[PDB]
């Protein structure tokens, strides 16, 4: 069946980078684009941008660009989420979802999650 | 939640065997403007499940109790027959004109006596 | 006019 299986869980302190996974199967990677959603604790969800599997090309929602970097391994159909100098407002659950064809705006098939949690002391 | 690009009610309520509507307004620039509103389903501690897609599409597997439609630029989703199980967050989301997708801030439907 | 995303 399609599947998405992401990292475990991360602990980091402000300051620090964290690069989560996201390893699709059961359908044929570079044919459908990968999104990236995250939700604080009690919150709700936000949008951050997709990535097209053809081109490796990310395109960012204006919240999440400066910091946020998509990228792809598609040898092992990985996508992957790398964020840059950590704020404790980055602790989330992280998801990665498949764009259904045709256009990639509707999210079939979600990762189970990643909790990015940042320390600040207090 | 509250504000969200798309409103959402924070809470719904029905009790066992009740149908309940839940609504999610936008803009003619996203739910009046094109048909890639979706509607997903989250349960504490679990990944969002899409339920309906291109407004009133559902995915196989999900019950033909869920359903979806739209009037101007206000989306809504539907419930009928509610069980103790849907008991859960429920978020829409739609396509916009400007390249980007635009989430509702969740609605918490309850189960009254489930 | 809808963006095919990949």
């Amino acid at each position: 069946q399609v599947q998405l299986v992401q990292s475990g869980s991360e602990l980091k302190k402000p300051g620090a980078s964290v690069r989560i996974s996201c390893k699709a199967s059961g359908y044929s990677f570079t044919s459908l684009s990968m999104n990236w959603v995250r939700q604080a604790p009690g919150q709700g969800l936000e949008w951050m941008g997709w990535i097209s599997t053809k081109s490796g090309d990310p395109t960012y929602a204006q919240a999440f660009t400066g910091r946020f970097v998509f990228s792809l391994d598609t040898s092992v159909n990985t996508a992957y989420l790398q964020i840059n100098s950590l704020e404790a407002g980055d602790t989330a659950v992280y998801y990665c979802a498949r764009g259904q064809p045709p256009v990639g705006w509707t999210f079939d098939y979600w990762g189970q999650g990643t909790l990015v949690t940042v320390s600040s002391g207090g | 939640g509250s504000q969200s690009a798309l409103t959402q009610p924070p809470s719904a309520s029905g009790s066992p065997g009740q149908s309940v509507t839940i609504s999610c307004t936008g803009t003619s620039s996203d739910v009046g403007g094109y048909n890639y509103v979706s509607w997903y389903q989250q349960h504490p501690g679990s990944a969002p499940k899409l339920i309906i897609y291109e407004v009133s599409k559902r995915p196989s597997g999900v019950p033909d109790r869920f359903s979806g439609s739209k009037s101007g630029n206000t989306a809504s989703l539907t419930v009928s027959g509610l069980q103790a199980e849907d008991e859960a967050d429920y978020y829409c989301s739609s396509y916009t004109s400007s390249s980007t997708l635009v989430f509702g801030g969740g609605t918490k439907l309850t189960v009254l006596g489930g | 006019d809808v963006v095919n995303q990949n």
